[PDB]
């Protein structure tokens, strides 16, 4: 074939792989620190500190909780008919109207918070034989006395409080949320002065349900000059059903209905600053990037967020084992 | 790892190789040389990206959930709210921890595999013309100039061309 | 050996593996579509559309909810003493007797639904001084007025409704569920006509518990000619304990006890047809085969069922990688 | 996969092989022939069934549970009912998705392994009488008729019988 | 080179691995019984049967439930101001004082159980116009009549029970838990004999909340000679807030406050013997060693415990496959 | 397992080897002997301990939780309490069962790997002087006394010392 290759020598070929001077330690099935060429972090552990105002509709509650925005505390009149994807409540919020309590505050806050709208429709209730629009100096609206914008305090007319028995049909094709309440007097004297009967009673019903609440007289702690209280209740009325309000004293009546919807709204307690940026994931600590699969910033989240994990770092190896050639 | 090439029969990596993950260093009639192997580098890189992309697959989104912070003491219902969340967090934390362990263990065996595959592939190609020195280097028993080393690297080496030269050099000698 | 074995020929032997023209794509740790020779589906995604009536005991509620079957709506008298592994309630069910409400409807439905029996034992309660067996035209039993078969409406006798104070010992070795209730009149007039006292009261107690409910007068929405309502309550009496019913007006009294048991019974809302076949897993969409480990048919299941998963397909590779030899 | 035989040094599969998963094609004195290897076919099949049967192991049964569909709005307790179920479903969904990923990845490496094991086993048996052509075929350096090919296949090949014929044919030649 | 001199021969070297005569079966991805050289158990399935009294502070309730220890049943006076990491309640516990009921027994037990202290501070409430320290023969303290040590039964003085209206400020920097209650008479006669008014009323409030409970007259089952009952209620008062107790009859008044804390305390029902040993994990079946990662002893645990698993054995292979020389 | 050495080309284990997990048996002109290989024994042992220690890593501690045993029938809230716990237990039970499956499968392939690595390592060291009999034994084609067998075992064997003796014995013969 070929002729005399006078020289017959050899060659050496060595296969091998890279190594890096630096390198990163990662956990394994068999080791918990083994050094690889490179790795990537899968736990997001820092927030920007600011709630980005985009893409969800953030409504800053300023110094209103959602329930005071709902009831219509004078200072919260700014939120009438407002809407949100996320309502942010602030630690600085305060109520500043008639002292009230809400038996299941936690469910009414939830229920409005995910409906996502404070859209109110006033309805033509006719209260015959009682004085409408009562107010208090603890709920100052402007210079004068006032009360919650969405409720109507009824007191006697002259020398009588009749048995009110009114009805409002749900003729539309959506559910109607009605907020109403009852006034708890401090003294039996107060009771008879305002509502004549020495024992009031409120019964609010639909074809499906009924609540009867009787007021409770007694002194509570002075709050804004008052020892009386009003407790708030709610009734959802389905399409085709009918609300019947029947009372004989102490009724704080509804002025109409909030309309309910179904969506992705929720509420979040946070003093983080809202800022202009687009971020999908919101944490009470501020928005965080959802590029990584897990996060350790907060177990409270809203939006497309990484799954909260107790670990603050988890490195995924993206390279071979680092076996360098120098000493250390 | 499972194949014993990386941090195995190949004693250590080359910090100098900056152009790829796996490769060749050779010394022949024409001098010395180094060169990355881009096919196996791409093979290892593509699998590690594939793996990576599956793990960055969709954060699912959640909107109204349950309260997870409370300021008053309530008892039964609040204990359950807290217990639902704490068992959810430990289960997801266990998942994250096992996922990176399995994943990392596999990435080390996978890259070990590719090393060993390139070695086997070069072995097979040299046929009766080279012997394995056992440290990831082959001793080629025939004159192999730079173009020869380039044909082993780009996979076109014809062993037949050098088989008699090699077999002579390799065996005959004096025993 | 032989002698000069001269035949210098060679042979070629090639090892290899099969390949299929078709092939199936499956997900991997490193790829999300890689083609294998064959795979098998692990998500069950289709129902038969029919609830198989075997092996569990399906009781079709027809147009009765379980609570109306329990209380004894005339139209549901069919279910007296009935039993079930799964009670199926239908969207068409309707109540057709005295308008009632059940304060924790959801727990009473649960509690009866998993007891699995409507077995009723009539007990010898003696109501002295009141008229028994009151009925209403809104609960027509046959041509006449009627009421729930399992409850006993007591009204005045002549000019008096005494303080009823009766007792019933649990002397057996099982728990006794008692269903009782109270009648809420529309008017104070109605109250005094029926129960004489202007304010009724029902107190039902055991050594372990007590409930006192006072009725609530007021008009509710006209339902079957009525604005009155009755609310339903329940008391479980343990072996060795004793029931004491004490009332002074408005009591809808128990006629005995339902007996309670412990088993695998539950209830399911479904309009699926019950059919004759044997299937272990029931979904409101109909039975589904539990051969696969996961299912995407419905998160509501009863019986031995696959785990509900959001995925609708998950293919498990059952063959090597498909590397075809051309593809035909 | 990890061993680099399937879709590796063995370029592609044989759609023609209908009688088993792994096997031999030969070209010899009497012509060309194909034949499935049933031991490795059964080895791969048994492991994939074993794996399969563990995954079809017992659907556990559940009876009265919690309500998962509601028609009225209730707030706190209903939000928790919904949140318990939704976090249960996402956890089981994560489980199903990771289970088939691990499983499938393993089935590909396992079947790759069996291919490579049959190759190694045949290599070892031919001893000094054949050389690896590097694409999963051996070149047998001696006259091997159909009974000879059947003894390699059924594992009774005696290399010694042909060792001098082979060593002559393989080396001596002219170098 | 090396010069053989004379000998001509070969050698045989065989590589291999150990095997053991015995061996253990373990589960795998592909097999569910494969035999390995050795394995280790990961499910802890046995208890010692005794609750080790170290390192947590176990308080054995003997024959007191935590609520009776809290209220001050005479027989439980042993526990006054006691503290615990784990309160163990025994099946033998019994109450032996005035028949009472607690509307949300389950939350009050929880709330005290994790506060971990029964530390009580007596406060200077002044009840003017009523007789203090009422007791009953059903709560014998020593030879005489008695009542719960931490509560104060007020009855009329002479011919009057005034409207009590008292207040107690939370001026300290911690929350105060107040336990109070109301007495439900058996007869209207009993009502007027003790509290003069034919209808009592208790209103307990803070700036944040209010409860008004009205008593309920009627006979309950004879328990320790009595058909009357008292129901227990609780009010937590935050730093800076103020308690106002206002009543007009039937009040069982607080004598001061329990102080609340936050820690790792909990309660456990168990008849296991407490013994002297150190164990971190407690199960109602007794302590168990937390060396293994999973346990099948009980789903109820306290402390550093293995995760409860339905499996009772899970063997982790710690050795290669066992392929023996003869058999197995 | 994946490498096919254990319960593979190495027919069975040696119950007699009590001094280590992997090792050698030889028969030369001086005698026969057995000896454990401590490097691979330690390699397999260290990985199995590493694996073991990660699994015995921290039982987390929990204090006040929710009630899990009830004596009266309550309905809605008690059904949820029971359903939170039962779904927690099934999820943790699934986790324990999958964890020991993956783990055990890996421990068998890992120990199989080490067996095969020791084999490969010994193969490489003997170079042209030995042939693989295919059952995990090499046939050394030169006189190898007990010190010679010790040098293969302790890794200091010099193949060059015996290469002409071996190549003669191995090939030349008469073909
Ligand atoms: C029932 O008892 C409570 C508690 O003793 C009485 O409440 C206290 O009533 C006085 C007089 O109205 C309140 O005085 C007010 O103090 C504020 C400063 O905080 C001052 O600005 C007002 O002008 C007024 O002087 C006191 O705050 C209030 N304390 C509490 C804790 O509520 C209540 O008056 C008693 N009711 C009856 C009918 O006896
Ligand atoms: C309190 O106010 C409510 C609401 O206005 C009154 O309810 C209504 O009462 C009338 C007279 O009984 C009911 O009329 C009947 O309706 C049916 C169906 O249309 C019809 O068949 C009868 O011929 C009659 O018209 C009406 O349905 C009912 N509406 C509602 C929503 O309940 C109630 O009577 C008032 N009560 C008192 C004591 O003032
Ligand atoms: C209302 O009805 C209930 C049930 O009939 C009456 O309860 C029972 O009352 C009697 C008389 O006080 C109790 O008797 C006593 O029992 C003890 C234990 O055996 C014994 O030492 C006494 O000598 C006497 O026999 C009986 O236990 C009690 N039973 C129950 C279940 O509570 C109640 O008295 C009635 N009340 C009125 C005002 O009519
Ligand atoms: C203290 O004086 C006031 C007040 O609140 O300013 C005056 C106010 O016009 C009056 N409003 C009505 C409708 O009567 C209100 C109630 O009497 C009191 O809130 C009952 O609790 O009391
Ligand atoms: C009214 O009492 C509660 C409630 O909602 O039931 C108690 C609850 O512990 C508290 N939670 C926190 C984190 O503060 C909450 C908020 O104050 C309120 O929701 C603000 O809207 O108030
Ligand atoms: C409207 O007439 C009826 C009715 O329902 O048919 C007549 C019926 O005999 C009467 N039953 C009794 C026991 O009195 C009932 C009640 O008075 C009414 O339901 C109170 O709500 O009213
Ligand atoms: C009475 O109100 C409720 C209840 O049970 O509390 C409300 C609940 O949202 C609704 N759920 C659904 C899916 O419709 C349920 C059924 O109508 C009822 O259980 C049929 O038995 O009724
Ligand atoms: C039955 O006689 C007693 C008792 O219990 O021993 C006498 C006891 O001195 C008396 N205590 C007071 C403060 O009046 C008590 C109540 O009258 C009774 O418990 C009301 O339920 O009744
Ligand atoms: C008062 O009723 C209850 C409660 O706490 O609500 C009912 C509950 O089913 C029961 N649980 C068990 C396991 O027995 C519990 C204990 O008896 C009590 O907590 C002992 O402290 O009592
Ligand atoms: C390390 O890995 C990440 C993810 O694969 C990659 O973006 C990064 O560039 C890698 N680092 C280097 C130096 O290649
Ligand atoms: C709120 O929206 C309703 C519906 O359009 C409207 O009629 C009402 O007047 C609005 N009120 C305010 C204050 O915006
Ligand atoms: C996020 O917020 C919580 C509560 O506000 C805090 O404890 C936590 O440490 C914060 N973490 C980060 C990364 O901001
Ligand atoms: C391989 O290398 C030789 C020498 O450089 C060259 O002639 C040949 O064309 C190369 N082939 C490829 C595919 O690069
Ligand atoms: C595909 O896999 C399933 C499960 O192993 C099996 O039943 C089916 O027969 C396989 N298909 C073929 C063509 O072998
Ligand atoms: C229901 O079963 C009980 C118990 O045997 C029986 O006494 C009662 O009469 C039965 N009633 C009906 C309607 O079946
Ligand atoms: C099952 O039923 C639910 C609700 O009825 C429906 O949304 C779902 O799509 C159905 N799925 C199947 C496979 O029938
Ligand atoms: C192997 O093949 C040869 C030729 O067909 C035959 O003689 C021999 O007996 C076969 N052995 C086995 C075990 O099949
Ligand atoms: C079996 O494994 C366990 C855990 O590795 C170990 O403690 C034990 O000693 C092993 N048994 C033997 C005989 O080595
Ligand atoms: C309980 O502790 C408080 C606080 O030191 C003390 O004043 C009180 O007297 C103690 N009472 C008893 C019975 O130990
Ligand atoms: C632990 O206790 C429970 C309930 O007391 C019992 O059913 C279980 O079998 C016990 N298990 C052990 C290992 O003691
Ligand atoms: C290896 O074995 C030979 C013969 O026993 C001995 O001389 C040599 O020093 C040994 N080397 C080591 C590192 O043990």
């Amino acid at each position: 074939q070929d002729l005399p290759g006078n020289d017959n020598s050899t060659a050496t070929l060595c296969l091998g792989h890279h190594a890096v001077p630096n390198g990163t330690l990662v956990k394994t099935i068999t080791d918990d620190q083994i050094e690889v060429t490179n790795a990537t972090e899968l736990v997001q552990s820092s927030s920007t500190g600011k709630i980005c105002n985009n893409p969800h509709r953030i409504l800053d509650g300023i110094d209103c909780t959602l329930i005071d925005a709902l009831l219509g505390d004078p200072h919260c009149d700014v939120f009438q008919n407002e809407t949100w994807d996320l309502f942010v409540e602030r630690s600085k919020a305060f109520s500043n109207c008639y002292p009230y309590d809400v038996p299941d505050y936690a469910s009414l806050r939830s229920l409005v918070a995910s409906s996502g709208t404070l859209e109110f429709i006033t309805e033509g209730f006719t209260w015959t034989g009682v004085t409408q629009n009562g107010g208090s100096n603890a709920c100052k609206r402007g210079p004068g006395s006032g009360f919650f914008s969405r409720l109507n305090w009824l007191t006697k007319s002259g020398s009588t409080y009749p048995v009110l028995n009114v009805t409002m049909p749900n003729n539309d094709n959506f559910d109607k949320l009605y907020i109403w309440g009852i006034h708890h007097p401090s003294t039996n004297q107060e009771q008879t002065s305002l509502y004549v009967q020495a024992s009031g009673r409120v019964t609010v019903s639909t074809r499906r349900s009924q609540q009867t609440i009787i007021p409770n007289i007694g002194s509570r702690p002075w709050v804004r000059g008052l020892s009386s209280r009003i407790s708030i209740y709610w009734t959802i009325v389905k399409p085709g059903d009918v609300l019947v309000i029947n009372s004989n004293g102490n009724l704080i009546a509804p002025r109409g209905y909030f309309k309910m919807r179904t969506g992705k709204s929720s509420i979040m307690r946070s003093d983080a600053p809202i800022d202009t940026c687009i971020s999908e994931c919101i944490t009470p600590n501020g928005s965080i990037p959802n590029d990584k699969p897990f996060q350790n910033v907060n177990k409270i989240t809203y939006g497309a967020c990484p799954k909260y994990v107790k670990q603050n770092t988890l490195k995924l190896a993206t390279g071979m084992r680092n076996v360098p050639e120098k000493q250390t | 790892g499972l194949f014993g090439a990386i941090a195995g029969f190949i004693e250590n990596g080359w910090e100098g190789m900056i152009d790829g993950w796996y490769g060749f260093r050779h010394q022949n009639s024409e001098g010395t040389g180094q060169a990355a192997d881009l096919k196996s580098t791409q093979a290892a890189i593509d699998q590690i990206n594939g793996k990576l992309n599956r793990v960055i697959e969709k954060t699912n989104e959640k909107f109204h959930q349950i309260e997870k912070e409370f300021s008053e003491v309530e008892g039964r219902i609040q204990d359950l709210e807290k217990y639902v969340e704490d068992t959810k967090i430990d289960l997801w934390s266990y998942n994250a921890e096992l996922l990176v362990a399995l994943e990392n263990q596999h990435t080390i065996d996978l890259t070990d595999s590719e090393m060993n595959k390139l070695f086997e592939k070069t072995r097979r190609q040299l046929r009766e013309n080279a012997e394995e020195m056992g440290n990831g280097c082959f001793k080629i028993y025939h004159k192999c100039d730079n173009a020869c080393i380039e044909s082993i690297r780009n996979g076109t080496y014809d062993h037949d061309v050098y088989r008699d030269e090699a077999l002579n050099n390799r065996f005959q000698i004096k025993g």
